[PDB]
Parts: C-alpha cells; sequence; structure tokens
C-alpha cells in the first residue's frame, strides 16, 4: 500500500490545518495564511511575527495555543557562550621552520616525560621537531568520485 | 617456522558506525589461513598484551593514561580533553580501545623479541603496523604506533633497522619517531599532492646525524605494477648495498590496490607480492606488519596470499569454503585484479626522481 | 482448487539454513584438530611401544609409563573444548534438520504423479 | 487537496529542518578541509587532517515508514525524470526485483528461476560431509589404540593372562594411576566421535533429500545425474 | 569511461551552466582584476557538413525514442533545422555589408543552455575528425571518421547495442575518442530543451521575431532597440535577457548576457557614433542603455 | 509466503517510487516487550 514520507504530514495536523482555513472566512484569508507560512520558510518571518500574524488573522484563542504549540514555541533567554580551542590545536604553526615541514619545538613542550624510556631510547628516538603538515587554504577545483559501480 | 601472532579477540572490536576501519578484517584473513592449512606450516603465537610501562617508551604517559581511563559512556568528564588528543572525528572513543591497543603493540613487541633470540627469521603480525599515531595524539586511525616499539626492542642486538613501507599514505608517525638518528633508515613510496596527510617532500631526508638516512618517493596517480617495480627494486637494491640493514620491517598496507575506498593506485596481487618477493629474497630478519586496507575482500585475499608465500608454500587459486565465502563473489578466486585506471607517471618523471635519490644515498 | 506450494518454497530456505551453523563449528575444530595433531602421533607412538613390549626395547617399563601418563595429562583440555563444540553443533543442526525433514515430508505430497513417477507408459515392466 | 496535503508536508519538513544543514547541491569532493566551502554536503566530516571523506551524497539513506517497520532505501538513483540522466547511469538497473523475490508456483521453476537455480548449484554439504569424515578418521585411529591399552589394563585380554602390572614391571600403585587417565582419555575420545558422527549422518540426511528433489522437478529431462 | 562520463553530466547542468556565464558576468560588471565588460563566451565554427552531420546524429536517435508522441518528432526535427540553417547560415564592394552586419539573436536561459549545448557538440565532432585524420593510423582507411558515423547511426536506432559499441571504441585507445559516446546524451538534454520551448507559447513570437530579423540588409541601431525592447517585453518583468551574436566573415558566434541597463554594442569608433546610438536609445530604448 | 508476497509488493512499489530499498534495519525490540521484560526481571 501507499508509503508515508518522512516527516509526512499526519491526519490530526491536517484535518486542524482545513478547520483553521474554514474559520478563516475567505479564499483571500486562506492566501494570506499560506503567505504567512512561506515567508516564514524563506527566512523573513520571524517566529513570534508569525504567531502574532496568525493570531491578528484566526482571532481565536484555541487556535493560537494549538499553533504555539504545533510550532514549538519557547521563550527563553537564549545563551551565547564562546570558548576557545585548546593552545595544541593550533600553536604548531607559530614555530621557527627548520624545513618545509618539520618546526623546532620551543622548551615549554619539552617538558613532559615518558615513564619507560631506558637509557637507549634517549639516544635514539626525535625529541624536538615535529611535523607540521601544509594547509590548504582556499582550493577551488574539487575532484571527485566518480565510479558508481 | 614462522612466528605467526594472532589474538583470538581482536576480530571482536569495533570502530564506528560507518567508520571506514575494520579490526574484523583481520579475523577474515585467520579464517582463510586455517581453512587452507597452513596452520601447521607456521608456529602460531598468542600476543601477551602489552602492560602501560611498555606503551610509554614512545608516547607519553598522558595521552596513554588518557586512553586508559576514557570510555565511551563516561566521557562526559572528558569532553573537554578529546580534541587536545585528537580524538573523536575520524580517531573516535569506542568500547574497549585499550584493550585493542594492547593487543597489537604486543603482538608487534612479541614479533621483535622473538627475531632477537633467533627463535625465527620471519615474524608476522597483521593486526598491527599503524604508522600515524603521533607521540601525543592519534592521527589518522591509529591510537599507538607499535612500530616504534617494535624497532625499539629491536635495537638491542641488532645495529641498523629498515623500516620499507608500502602503503599509498605516507609514514609520518614513524618517520617523525626516528629522523634524527642514522641507526633506523626510513623508506616511503606514497602518493604525493592533495593527500594525507600531506608531508612526504622528497627533500626530506632527516636531521642532525640523521641526515640522508630517510627515503620518500613522491609517486603520482594511477601508477601500476611495471612502474612501481621499476622505481623500486633499484632503491632497495642500493639501500641494501650501501645502509647494510640487519633486520627489516616491511609494512604491507593493502589500500595500494585497484579499487581500494581511499586509494589511488592501480598495483594488483602479483605487483604486491612482488616487494615481498622482492624484500624476502635478501636473507634477512624481517617483521611483516599490516597497515591500511579498506576494502576487505582485497584485503582479506592479499594478505593471505602474502602469507602463504613468506612461509614458503603455494595456496591453491580457488578458495577453499569458509564462514566468510560469500564476500568473495561472484568469482572465488585469490585474485585481485587492476583496471584500465590510466597512469600519470611519464618515464622521464621516475627516471629523474630514481636519479635524484640514488645520488643522495651515495653518503 | 489450485495449489501453491508453500511446502517447495519454505524447503529452499531450509535448505540454505543447513551449512552455516556446522560451517562455523568446522572451522572452530580445525583450528583445535591442527594444534594437537604432534601430542597424537607422539601419544600413538608411546603406547605402540608399551603394548609391544618386543620391538623397541630401550626403556625402564616405569618410566616408560611415567612418559606415557604425562603426554596423557597434556591432551585432556583439548578433548573438553571439542566435546563442547560437538555438542554445539549437534543442537543446531538438528533443530534445522527437524526443519527440513517437516517440510520434505509435505513437499512430496503436492507434487503431480507423473512427476515423480513418470507416465504410466515410461515404466519397462517386462 | 492533494496540492494542500502536499503544502502541509512541505511546511512540516520545513519545520523538521535541522539547525546546521548543506543546502548547496554539489558535495564536497576529496577536498581535504572545509574552510571557504562549508555548506557544501558533507563539510562537516572535513576538516585539517581529516584523512579522506567516505560516505559521498550517493549512498545517503531515507526512511520510509510502510505499515509499522521503517525500511531505508538510496535515493540517488530514483527515476528523477531529467535530461542528464541516462539509463546506464544507475547501478541497480534491471536488477527486478519482481522476480528475484518471487515464489515457485511451478516444479520446473527450480532449474530456471535466478536466485533458486543459484542455490541449487552450490555444493557446501558435499564439502562438509567429506570434512567430517576427514576429522572422524583421525580421532578414531588414536581411539582404537587407547582401547587396545584400556583391555590389556583392566585385564581382559586374551594373550595376556596374568595380572597387568607384572607384563610391563611397575608399582601396583603406578598402574591405577595410569588406568585412571586412560580411562578419562578413552571416554572423552569416544564422546566426541558420538557427536561428529550423528552430526555427519544428518548433513547425509540433508543431501539425501536435495537430490530427491532435484529429481523430481526434472520430469522427462530425468538423466540419471543430479548436478543441476 | 567512469571519470569523462561523471565529470561530463556533472557539467553540462542547467543550474550550473547559468551560475558559470552569471559568475563571469560578474566579475567583469565590477571590473575586480582589470577585465572591462563585453563578451562572455567566443568560439568559431568552421565546417558546414558537421551541422548535418548534427543533424542525422539528432534524426536517429530521434526516431528511437519514446517520450514524445507520432507528431512531436516531426515537431523537434523542424525546429532543429529552421534554427540550424536560420542562424548558422548553412544550406537546408557591395556586398560585403552583410558579413560586417552581425546577426543578433535575443533569448532567455533555455535558449542560452541550448546553445551552449550545441556548440559543445560541434566542438566535440569537430575534434573527432581532426583527430582521425591527423593521426596516421587510421586515417590511412577511406571513411574512417564515416565509419566511426555510420556505426552512431547503427547503435542510435536501436541496431546495435552497448557492449559491441563500447569495446569497437576501445579499439581507438583514445579519451579523445571516448568522447564519441557522449554524443547521446547531449542530444537528450536538446531534444528536452527543444520540447519544453515548443510547448513555451512565448517561443513563437520569439522566433518569429528571429525570422523577421533574417530579412534586413544592413540595420541602424534603432530597430535593433526596438527588436530588444519587444524581447524584453514578452518576458515577465524580472527576467533576463541573453544576447547571441553570429559574425559570418569569421564565422563566430559570441555569446554575452544582458540585464535591463547594459550595451548591447560595446565597441563604438568615435565619440560622435556613440552620442548618436545613445540619444537614439533615450528615445526609444524603454530604460537608456550605458547609464550606470 | 504470505509475509513474503506482501514484502515483495512493498519493495517494488518503494522501488518505483523512491528508490533503491537497502536491507532490513535491525531494530529493538517494541515498546510493550521491553516493558513486560524488565518487568518479569524486576
Ligand atoms: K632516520
Ligand atoms: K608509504
Ligand atoms: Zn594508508
Amino acid at each position: 500500500t501507499a508509503p508515508t514520507s518522512p516527516y509526512a504530514a499526519t491526519q490530526e495536523e491536517l484535518l486542524a490545518f482545513t478547520t483553521i482555513r474554514q474559520h478563516l472566512p475567505d479564499t483571500l484569508a486562506f492566501h494570506k495564511f499560506l503567505e504567512l507560512l512561506h515567508l516564514y520558510r524563506e527566512k523573513l518571518l520571524d517566529k513570534t511575527e508569525l504567531l502574532n500574524s496568525f493570531s491578528k488573522l484566526v482571532r481565536n484563542d484555541n487556535l493560537t495555543l494549538w499553533f504555539s504549540e504545533f510550532i514549538r514555541w519557547s521563550d527563553n533567554p537564549i545563551l551565547v557562550k564562546n570558548e576557545p580551542v585548546d593552545e595544541r590545536v593550533y600553536l604548531p604553526e607559530t614555530f621557527e621552520c627548520i624545513s618545509l615541514t618539520y618546526r623546532k619545538l620551543p622548551d615549554s613542550w619539552k617538558q613532559d616525560k615518558c615513564s619507560g624510556r631506558d637509557d637507549l631510547d634517549n639516544s635514539v628516538l626525535n625529541d624536538d621537531y615535529i611535523s607540521v603538515a601544509p594547509k590548504p587554504s582556499h582550493v577551488k577545483n574539487i575532484m571527485h568520485h566518480e565510479n558508481q559501480y | 617456522k614462522v612466528s605467526y601472532f594472532y589474538d583470538e579477540d581482536v576480530g571482536n572490536y569495533h570502530y564506528g558506525p560507518q567508520h571506514p576501519m575494520k579490526p574484523h578484517r583481520v579475523r577474515m584473513v585467520h579464517n582463510l589461513v586455517v581453512n587452507y592449512n597452513l596452520y601447521e606450516k607456521l608456529n602460531v603465537i598468542t600476543p601477551v598484551r602489552a602492560t602501560r610501562n611498555d606503551m610509554t617508551r614512545c608516547h607519553t604517559d598522558e595521552y596513554i593514561e588518557f586512553l586508559w581511563r576514557v570510555t565511551p559512556d563516561t566521557m562526559e568528564k572528558f569532553q573537554p580533553h578529546q580534541l587536545k588528543f585528537n580524538v573523536g572525528d575520524d580517531c573516535p572513543v569506542f568500547d574497549g580501545l585499550y584493550e585493542f591497543c594492547s593487543i597489537s603493540a604486543g603482538g608487534s613487541i612479541g614479533a621483535a623479541q622473538e627475531l632477537n633470540s633467533g627463535n625465527a627469521e620471519i615474524a608476522i603480525n597483521w593486526a598491527g603496523g599503524l604508522h600515524h599515531a603521533k607521540k601525543r595524539e592519534a592521527s589518522g586511525f591509529c591510537y599507538v604506533n607499535d612500530i616504534a616499539l617494535a624497532a625499539l626492542e629491536l635495537l638491542k642486538y641488532h645495529q641498523r633497522v629498515l623500516y620499507i613501507d608500502i602503503d599509498v599514505h605516507h609514514g609520518d608517525g614513524v618517520e617523525e619517531f626516528f629522523y634524527t638518528t642514522d641507526r633506523v633508515m626510513t623508506c616511503s613510496f606514497h602518493k604525493f599532492g592533495e593527500y594525507f596527510p600531506g608531508t612526504g617532500h622528497i627533500k626530506d631526508t632527516g636531521i642532525g646525524t640523521g641526515k640522508n638516512y630517510a627515503v620518500n618517493v613522491p609517486l603520482r596517480d594511477g601508477i601500476d605494477d611495471e612502474s612501481y617495480e621499476s622505481v623500486f627494486k633499484p632503491v632497495i637494491s642500493h639501500i641494501m648495498q650501501w645502509f647494510r640493514p640487519e633486520a627489516v620491517i616491511l609494512q604491507c598496507g593493502t589500500d595500494s590496490l585497484a579499487g581500494d575506498r581511499l586509494g589511488c593506485f592501480n598495483l594488483s596481487m602479483k605487483g604486491h607480492s612482488m616487494c615481498v618477493d622482492f624484500v624476502k629474497s635478501f636473507n634477512l630478519p624481517m617483521i611483516c606488519v599490516g597497515g591500511g586496507g579498506y576494502t576487505v575482500r582485497n584485503v582479506a585475499r592479499v594478505w593471505t596470499y602474502e602469507t602463504g608465500l613468506l612461509a614458503g608454500e603455494e595456496l591453491d587459486e580457488n578458495l577453499p569454503y569458509n564462514d566468510y565465502l560469500q564476500y568473495y563473489g561472484p568469482d572465488y578466486k585469490l585474485n585481485v585484479l587492476s583496471n584500465n585506471m590510466e597512469n600519470h607517471n611519464t618515464r622521464q618523471y621516475l627516471d629523474s626522481i630514481t636519479s635524484e635519490i640514488i645520488e643522495n644515498l651515495r653518503n | 482448487g489450485i495449489e501453491i506450494f508453500a511446502a517447495l518454497n519454505d524447503f529452499t530456505d531450509a535448505i540454505v539454513s543447513v551449512p552455516e551453523s556446522v560451517c562455523g563449528k568446522f572451522t572452530s575444530l580445525k583450528e583445535i584438530d591442527a594444534q594437537v595433531r604432534d601430542i597424537r602421533q607422539n601419544v600413538i607412538q608411546e603406547i605402540g611401544v608399551v603394548l609391544k613390549n618386543e620391538k623397541n626395547d630401550e626403556l625402564s617399563g616405569e618410566e616408560r609409563c611415567e612418559r606415557l601418563q604425562k603426554t596423557l595429562k597434556e591432551i585432556l583440555p583439548y578433548s573438553d573444548s571439542k566435546i563442547c563444540l560437538a555438542t554445539d553443533a549437534m543442537n543446531n543442526i538438528k533443530s534445522c534438520i527437524d526443519r527440513l525433514d517437516a517440510g520434505f515430508e509435505y513437499v512430496e505430497l503436492e507434487i503431480p504423479q507423473q512427476l515423480r513417477l513418470g507416465y504410466p507408459d515410461d515404466r519397462a515392466l517386462m | 487537496m492533494k496540492q494542500f496535503e502536499e503544502q502541509i508536508e512541505r511546511f512540516k519538513q520545513a519545520l523538521f529542518e535541522d539547525s546546521d544543514a548543506s543546502d548547496s547541491d554539489s558535495s564536497i569532493g576529496e577536498a581535504l578541509t572545509n574552510r571557504g566551502l562549508k555548506r557544501k554536503k558533507g563539510s562537516k566530516n572535513v576538516y585539517y587532517g581529516c584523512v579522506g571523506n567516505s560516505s559521498g551524497s550517493s549512498i545517503d539513506i531515507d526512511y520510509y515508514n510502510i505499515g509499522n517497520t521503517k525500511r531505508g532505501v538510496v535515493s540517488h538513483f530514483r527515476r528523477r525524470i531529467d535530461p542528464e540522466w541516462l539509463d546506464h547511469d544507475n547501478p541497480y538497473n534491471d536488477i527486478n526485483i519482481a522476480e528475484i523475490m518471487s515464489p515457485l508456483t511451478k516444479p520446473q521453476d527450480l532449474l530456471t528461476h535466478p536466485a533458486i537455480s543459484s542455490i541449487f548449484e552450490q555444493n557446501y554439504l558435499s564439502i562438509l560431509a567429506s570434512s567430517a569424515l576427514e576429522i572422524i578418521s583421525a580421532e578414531h585411529k588414536y581411539t582404537a589404540h587407547l582401547e587396545q591399552l584400556m583391555v590389556a589394563l583392566l585385564g581382559d585380554d586374551p594373550s595376556l593372562p596374568g595380572p597387568p602390572h607384572e607384563v610391563f614391571g611397575i608399582s601396583p600403585e603406578q598402574c591405577r594411576e595410569l588406568t585412571i587417565t586412560v580411562q578419562e582419555a578413552l571416554e572423552k575420545s569416544k564422546e566426541f566421535i558420538r557427536c561428529w558422527t550423528n552430526v555427519r549422518m544428518d548433513l547425509l540426511r540433508a543431501i539425501r533429500f536435495k537430490n530427491k528433489v532435484i529429481a523430481y522437478c526434472q520430469g522427462e529431462d530425468y538423466n540419471g545425474n543430479t548436478q543441476v | 569511461y567512469c571519470r569523462i562520463e561523471g565529470r561530463d553530466r556533472r557539467g553540462l547542468s542547467y543550474s550550473r551552466i547559468l551560475r558559470d556565464i552569471d559568475d563571469i558576468y560578474q566579475r567583469q560588471k565590477h571590473r575586480i582584476d582589470g577585465a572591462k565588460l563585453g563578451f562572455q563566451f567566443t568560439q568559431v565554427l568552421c565546417d558546414s557538413l558537421i551541422f548535418l552531420n548534427i543533424l542525422r546524429l539528432s534524426d536517429a536517435q530521434l526516431t528511437n525514442s519514446s517520450f514524445y508522441s507520432y507528431a512531436d518528432k516531426g515537431r523537434i526535427s523542424a525546429v532543429l533545422k529552421a534554427l540550424l540553417s536560420q542562424f548558422f547560415g548553412i544550406p537546408l564592394l557591395g556586398e560585403e555589408s552583410k558579413n560586417i552586419i552581425g546577426y543578433n539573436f535575443f533569448g532567455n536561459a533555455t535558449m542560452y543552455v541550448l546553445f551552449r549545448l550545441i556548440c559543445v557538440c560541434y566542438s566535440r565532432l569537430e575534434h573527432i575528425k581532426l583527430f582521425v585524420e591527423s593521426s596516421t593510423i587510421y586515417a590511412s582507411s577511406t571513411g574512417g571518421y564515416e565509419n566511426i558515423l555510420n556505426i552512431c547511426e547503427k547503435y542510435l536506432k536501436g541496431s546495435c547495442s552497448r557492449l559491441e559499441f563500447r569495446k569497437y571504441l576501445q579499439k581507438f585507445n583514445n579519451e579523445t575518442c571516448y568522447m564519441i559516446c557522449s554524443i547521446e546524451r547531449l542530444l537528450k538534454v536538446i531534444f528536452y530543451r527543444i520540447h519544453e520551448i515548443l510547448l513555451d507559447p512565448k517561443l513563437g513570437q520569439l522566433l518569429l521575431l528571429f525570422e523577421s530579423d533574417g530579412a534586413n540588409s544592413v540595420t541602424t541601431p534603432r530597430e535593433q532597440m526596438v527588436y530588444r525592447n519587444h524581447v524584453e517585453s514578452i518576458l515577465a518583468p524580472e527576467s533576463k535577457i541573453f544576447n547571441m551574436r553570429w559574425y559570418p566573415l569569421e564565422k563566430r558566434l559570441c555569446i554575452q548576457q544582458l540585464l535591463p541597463a547594459d550595451l548591447t554594442m560595446h565597441d563604438f569608433e568615435n565619440p560622435a557614433k556613440a552620442f548618436m546610438y545613445y540619444v537614439d536609445s533615450y528615445a526609444i530604448s524603454h530604460i537608456t542603455e550605458g547609464v550606470d | 509466503k504470505q509475509r513474503i508476497e506482501y514484502e515483495a509488493a512493498v519493495l517494488c512499489e518503494l522501488n518505483s517510487f523512491a528508490g533503491f530499498p537497502t536491507a532490513p534495519i535491525i531494530e529493538t525490540a517494541s515498546f510493550d516487550d521491553i516493558r513486560n521484560d524488565l518487568l518479569e526481571m524486576g
């Protein structure tokens, strides 16, 4: 039988919306209502302003409440915090270069210890040079993966 | 008399929902080794899980302890510290991470200890060889860098080690580990350009007393068996002439085959196994680890072939009925082919880089 | 009326279900079986030298049996693994085959005679 | 009112829309970074280090609820009727689901139906049964010797009338330990065989039924062989 | 095959074409890198038989499609023939004035896309012919290019399948010869555009207007400007214009995109000529051309 | 047989209209059954 699309319109909501249009005395009021919905879709119409115009077109309180319940409206102080990222995620590219990719380390980073190192590994392993890969900036011809079989 | 390390648990781990890296592939390999009756020609061992004191000779104790304490359901207190250690997006946190790291690193250190004590010449750890993980952060699907630990173990008895790398990506963790020493020489054959990890330039050949003792072979798209052979045999031969290694760590990544998920080469099973043949033919102590490989049917078949050929046997062409047989349809053969992808290496280019390398190696 | 072949359509699913259980178990066996063969050949040679008592006479019968005793003690933990795997496989295949058998009992009923006994003239009967 | 239903569903989808999304039709190729090219269909998976981008915008899945269960779907290769797309661009072209999943309805169809015939051409039972025999035989070569030693140690050996500890000089306190361990070993080795034999005999029952059916659904094309 | 075909199909998308031309135009208008205004697409169409080859392939494929009823095949074939002959002038000291007057066509996005497709098809066919002739292996045959044409003819009617097609193509070993298979895709897009024009009721006058301007000798501005105002009026108030100009002397096709207040003729050899054309525009043109 | 016959129609329709269906989803138990199980375990 027929398939239900994702987030498809349910029967209760379609019923309620057609009763909303019916309470709206005119097809012009219904068209204005579609205009409200579309302008909210096109990022020119706010949420609360949609609710306000909806109420000033429906002039009915319970339908305003049903809308505010369907719109999922919630008035709370929107909190925006700005947290910087940890120094170690970008600091490498301020280090005095040695070659294209290997950059000398600063003394504050040669100050943590590996506890299982014996006298051999303190003379074979590399301690003060990192490998800072290069960073694209503005790539402007992107390749795709074309083989679809 | 080939030591073959394999822990039964490693095939039960799981990186994430749609991640490309599946340790399960290793299990598939074993499931063809058993049904190919290679179980009897190999000295099969079970690795001793590496402790925490074993893993912090390369890495830092802070990073290793973070790996120890973290947990996928109690990382609401670690979530701040997550990306300080590069963990989280393509190196996720999953259930049982530290166990998997200990399994792989323990396999590698065990192989090195087998070779040290004459108990064999060739060792195999198909579930190790993660060359991207750095000293203080994860990097590109790898958390602990077992190969550096294997080499740090080998260097107790042997005097000069050679690390050969035929993963299409560059082996940056290993190269950066031993970049200022002459006792280990790294050699990589990697696609270069707009590619991960973006290092590996033909002028990066070590510092300090490590000068000239690294080798980067920056190839290009579409390379195939003959060109790869033509650039692989000369450089390897001159390294064995002039460096005189005593131990060989061969990294056998298989994302350099034709059809891979994240690869851009055109090798095939013959083109890939030529490298194992040629490096084996020098009669040296040889550890032979795994690596990349993200199309798992290819990885299984190729690694099975290379094990049957490292032992000395001649496996059939057809495939023996096993549990993962239907992964290999519709042909069911141990062969991995190549496609008509167009090469991008003009002969003049290959010869130019080969001559530059060899002229570097004369010191 | 006209008959669907429900049984003949389930038969083809049972016939596929059968091999998988035992597939896993067979491989798990081959491993164990292959890490025990040297000890078994040891045991066979030992029993032979102890039972002939006249063909390989280089021993002290008190020790020739302490060796056999130790070797038998070594092989004991493998027999338990084999027994667990054999009982698992037995149960799985038992259920699957009960299903397949119950099916074939019916698929032989809703199939026309001429399709399993031939036409009443393609029978020699001298 | 179908257009009105489509409008209501579209408005519901707009409300449903996530806080952060990808609007541009072009997806991010390999591209190894997101700077500049955010809002590019998959740029949340990309950053500085970014081994690659495994998920392309061609395997993306859309869920549709039917009855009580939701079924995902690959919706990049829909009909999407347009000038640019040819039929042979579709990987799943000419994969007929209606005839792969269809029932038999006719016995002889067993030999022509695509999927079923691909099923009666596997010989996985004939491999497993022979593997079972190969496994039983080595075990039995071991059990026979254990059994001979047992009848010797108990004493029911026609060719050994004396006391068993004498015939191979050992203390009568060593013979009891030996007999105990031999008994355990023999009993376990017999049990394994008794189970594996049932496994093998049921595999053989399956093989017998399969061949009987292959021979029934051949009518007058019955030449003795039944290798599909 | 996959890289070529994927890059191809990803190239000839309606919106992608429009966005390309729009980006170039926007870069000109503001002189970002010193680039001044003018033409945004230029290309030379030398041969006259290649167009008949394209017509042949088109009719071959059109007899074997399944979207259109019996009459739309005739309609679309006719429309393609007409727009080929009329515009491109392909046969289906007192005479140079023609070759000095560039013929003008004004249309909307559909027409621009149609003409971009046709130029692409022409370019690929011509590159094919040149490579068959100059390359000294398959040129040695009498009609290797012609053999290719006949094979494609065969295939497009349903007389040959795609496997033989591709394996035979593999004989050339050439990506340049890989480019022959794309003709089916290009033709499908073209037929679609043309059909959506035949249902576009505003089409008629448009092409009719084209017919009208195929009769003058050498135009004075006012005629072209009132033509352009006609076209700009026939569309809704929002639309753009696309100008396609044909130089039969050089046999060159040039394309540009014009918004309300844009210059149609960019080059004036003396300020008096410029003032003349302006005053004419101020007189007739709906909005003065050349004003900021 | 009835269940297979229903699923075939569902998938052919979903094939024509929306896309090509992937493998059946692996989902949890029902809400009712989870409830009853937590009960009898409680
Ligand atoms: K080095
Ligand atoms: K490499
Ligand atoms: Zn790799």
